[PDB]
């Protein structure tokens, strides 16, 4: 087929400085490239029709260019109301395959997550399971890898991912380290820990609790 | 005025079949070349297939090639897409899009879009959730600033609505998007930002599951 | 040989038509094995590949002429490519497409051989001017941009500023006309264009029709021939999957005879197979029949005679 590759799989430049997404294709499509914008939770609106073409109503910041195999999309100024995911259509006869997308976001005061861990619910303690959730809130950037500890030993099959896309107001991120266990596994141990890993806190922030202490 | 109203299925567990629809209105239908695209929730888009003003140059993506077929009824303004032998990776929200200009001349982009027909494919039935949360907030574990969160476990299909204090509290409300279980259900969460000295906080974790039309309100007040 | 030294040019273009679908003309004509079938007879086929037509997003009608810039630039690109394949001493087999591409296919061919004679096989005259047209399509107006006698009757259409009219009125022969608008017929009779409508074919027999065609073009002086075939020229029973089929037209045998007599002159120097529209076949068999007929016509233009062909070797060994 024709494989389309957004060059930045995600970027965050600034309110201000320009942004340039690249959509190098596989075989020359020769000026058949549409750039989209989704603004998650809505319907993708089209921005650029044939590699420049600035569709009507689109602000003149977007100045996509290129022809042949590789293209770009240069947002002159980001203007955070443009924070969205941009695609790359390749509209000709009928592969018409889009690109991966390009998460575009901004920065703010880069901050440390507020890590907090919670024991399983006693209402679940009547059900036959254990759910220990570590919530990490309001941090920048995206990068944290979270570790769970059996009183010092590694865990598998329980580390569950739950990301949040950027907040609208404070433009912040959030992770919940979901962990689900069984009753036999729950009553064996008490000190359940969740291990943060963030650029702000050079030290991994690790917090635990005692069983039925809460 | 150029509404592309989408209809069709949304819950098929096996490798069964569906037939979606897109009741177009506002434009002369037998002129534009309609298509179908999918988008797995929170993922990139994928062109499913497309057709002409007439039907007859139906091209399909090389992932639904032998499985899906598009028909079209110009006299009745629909955009039927027959899905067959669903492979359970086709669990995306299916859009119908128009052709952006007049002729269905082959190469054209997608100007106007519908939205919806969240097809899920899945082995279990539409089931009420199992809201099984606790939070010792605000106990004196390690912080004076302990958040307050819920967990919604075992509900299907998407989506659900979780409101806090009957929707009044919005500060720090981070409703994490639902995550598929290994148990073929979906897992979500949501948090607030309470502190220790906030006694006037009777938190009602109002989870609603309109898919099964079931509502679970797990009251939360800081305790021992 | 100097004949059947083909240079194939795709032209997956349909914007010169109403709501189209002929742009998958090259795709089907090739997937039906045209190159693979042109290589059995001693043909030096070189595939110059489907032309990449750049997109014109904002392209508004001129007065009534739909999307003129797209057609004008597509035909300029095709004319450049055809001049390229004629400077190689080849036979520009432009398989399209729609006759909106004939402007390019003949203007490019005339850049090299200025004295070509065009044999236009179409049920239609395709001679409307942008003023006398009624549908405002450009598939119906490719000859009017080529005739020297229509200068001044052709407005400065956007995108056709490069078009210098190349053929005279006395260098084009229509064969198979059976659907002619009043304006097209006035232009046809005023310019004195030699045409063999369906009536003249019935009166004379296709044999006498082709004899008169070739004695009219190649009579005064031997010149290159640009057979600009149009599959609606053949009867709809043989080419149903075309844009505007008109009933009661050239039979399969008559089309093959036209192409065979053109080939046997050895002066064929350009060929267009236009208006194959696989989206208008009611059934896939109709599309298959149209494409097989177009392929058979194309092959017969390049030596494939019905009496049978043999390589110059001693087969009784
Ligand atoms: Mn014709």
């Amino acid at each position: 087929d024709i494989q389309m590759t957004q060059s930045p799989s995600s970027l965050s430049a600034s309110v201000g400085d320009r942004v340039t997404i690249t959509c190098r294709a596989s075989q020359g499509i020769s000026n058949y490239l549409a750039w989209y914008q989704q603004k998650p939770g809505k319907v993708p609106q089209l921005l650029i029709s044939a590699a420049s073409t600035l569709q009507s109503g689109v602000p003149s910041r977007f100045s996509g260019s290129g022809s042949g195999t590789d293209f770009t999309l240069t947002i002159s100024s980001l203007q955070p109301e443009d924070v969205a995911t941009y695609y790359c259509q390749k509209y000709n006869s009928a592969p018409r395959t889009f690109g991966q997308g390009t998460k575009v976001e901004i920065k703010r005061a880069d901050a440390a997550p507020t890590v907090s861990i919670f024991p399983p619910s006693s209402e679940q303690l009547t059900s036959g399971g254990a759910s220990v959730v570590c919530f990490l809130n309001n941090f920048y950037p995206k990068d944290i890898n979270v570790k769970w500890k059996i009183d010092g030993s590694e865990r598998q099959n329980g580390v569950l991912n739950s990301w949040t896309d950027q907040d609208s107001k404070d433009s912040t991120y959030s992770m919940s380290s979901t962990l689900t266990l069984t009753k036999d596994e729950y009553e064996r141990h008490n000190s359940y820990t969740c291990e943060a890993t963030h650029k702000t806190s050079t030290s991994p922030i690790v917090k635990s609790f005692n069983r039925n202490e809460c | 005025e150029v509404q592309l109203v989408e209809s069709g299925g949304g819950v098929v567990r096996p490798g069964g079949s569906l037939r979606l629809s897109c009741a177009a209105s506002g434009f002369t239908f037998d002129d534009y070349g309609m298509t179908w695209v999918r988008q797995a929730p929170g993922k990139g888009l994928e062109w499913v297939s497309g057709i002409n003003w007439n039907g007859g140059s139906t091209g399909y993506a090389d992932s639904v090639k032998g499985r899906f077929t598009i028909s079209r009824d110009n006299a009745k303004n629909s955009l039927y897409l027959q899905m067959n032998s669903l492979r359970a990776e086709d669990t995306a929200l299916y859009h119908c899009a128009r052709d952006r200009r007049r002729g269905s001349y082959g190469s054209d982009a997608f100007d106007i879009w519908g939205q919806g027909t969240m097809v899920t494919v899945s082995s279990a039935k539409t089931t009420p959730p199992s809201v099984y949360p606790l939070a010792p907030g605000s106990a004196a574990q390690t912080n004076s600033m302990v958040t307050l969160g819920c967990l919604v476990k075992g509900y299907f299909p998407e989506p659900v609505t979780v409101t806090w204090n009957s929707g009044s509290l919005s500060s720090g409300v981070h409703t994490f998007p639902a995550v598929l279980e290994s148990d073929l259900y979906t897992l979500s969460s949501s948090v607030t930002v309470p502190s220790s000295p906030r006694p006037s906080e009777t938190v009602t974790c109002n989870v609603a599951h309109p898919a099964s039309s079931t509502k679970v309100d797990k009251k939360i007040v800081p305790r021992d | 040989a100097k004949s059947r030294t083909i240079g194939i040019i795709g032209a997956p273009f349909s914007k010169g038509q109403p709501r189209g679908g002929v742009e998958e003309g090259p795709t089907v004509l090739r997937k039906a094995g045209l190159l693979e079938k042109l290589k059995e007879q001693e043909c030096d086929v070189k595939d110059y590949g489907d032309l990449p037509f750049a997109d014109i997003p904002n392209d508004s009608p001129f007065q009534i002429v739909k999307n003129p810039r797209s057609v004008g630039k597509a035909s300029e690109q095709l004319a450049g490519k055809v001049a390229e394949v004629k400077k190689n001493g080849r036979i520009s087999l432009v398989l399209g497409g729609d006759h909106s591409l004939a402007i390019g296919s003949i203007s490019g061919h005339a850049r090299v051989h200025p004295d070509l004679g065009v044999i236009w096989v179409d049920a239609h005259t395709d001679i409307n001017t942008p003023l006398t047209t009624t549908s405002g399509n450009l598939h119906g107006q490719p000859v009017s941009f080529l005739l020297k006698e229509l200068k001044g009757k052709i407005p400065d259409v956007p995108g056709f500023s490069w078009v210098t009219p190349c053929i005279s009125a006395k260098d084009i022969v229509y064969i198979g006309l059976r659907d002619v608008d009043p304006g097209e017929h006035y232009i046809l009779k005023t310019l004195g264009i030699k045409y063999f409508s369906m009536t003249e074919v019935d009166r004379l027999g296709i044999g006498k029709v082709m004899e008169e065609t070739l004695s009219y073009l190649l009579g005064r002086k031997k010149r290159p021939i640009h057979l600009s075939f149009d599959v609606d020229g053949l009867d709809p029973s043989f080419t149903p999957a075309t844009g505007t089929p008109v009933v009661g037209g050239l039979t399969y045998r008559e089309g093959l005879y036209i192409t065979e007599e053109i080939y046997k002159t050895g002066l064929l120097s350009g060929l267009d197979i236009m208006e194959v529209n696989p989206s208008l076949g009611k059934t896939p068999e109709e599309v298959t029949r149209t494409v097989n007929t177009a392929v058979a016509i194309t092959l017969a233009c390049f030596g494939l005679a019905r009496e049978g062909n043999h390589k110059p070797i001693d087969y009784l060994n």
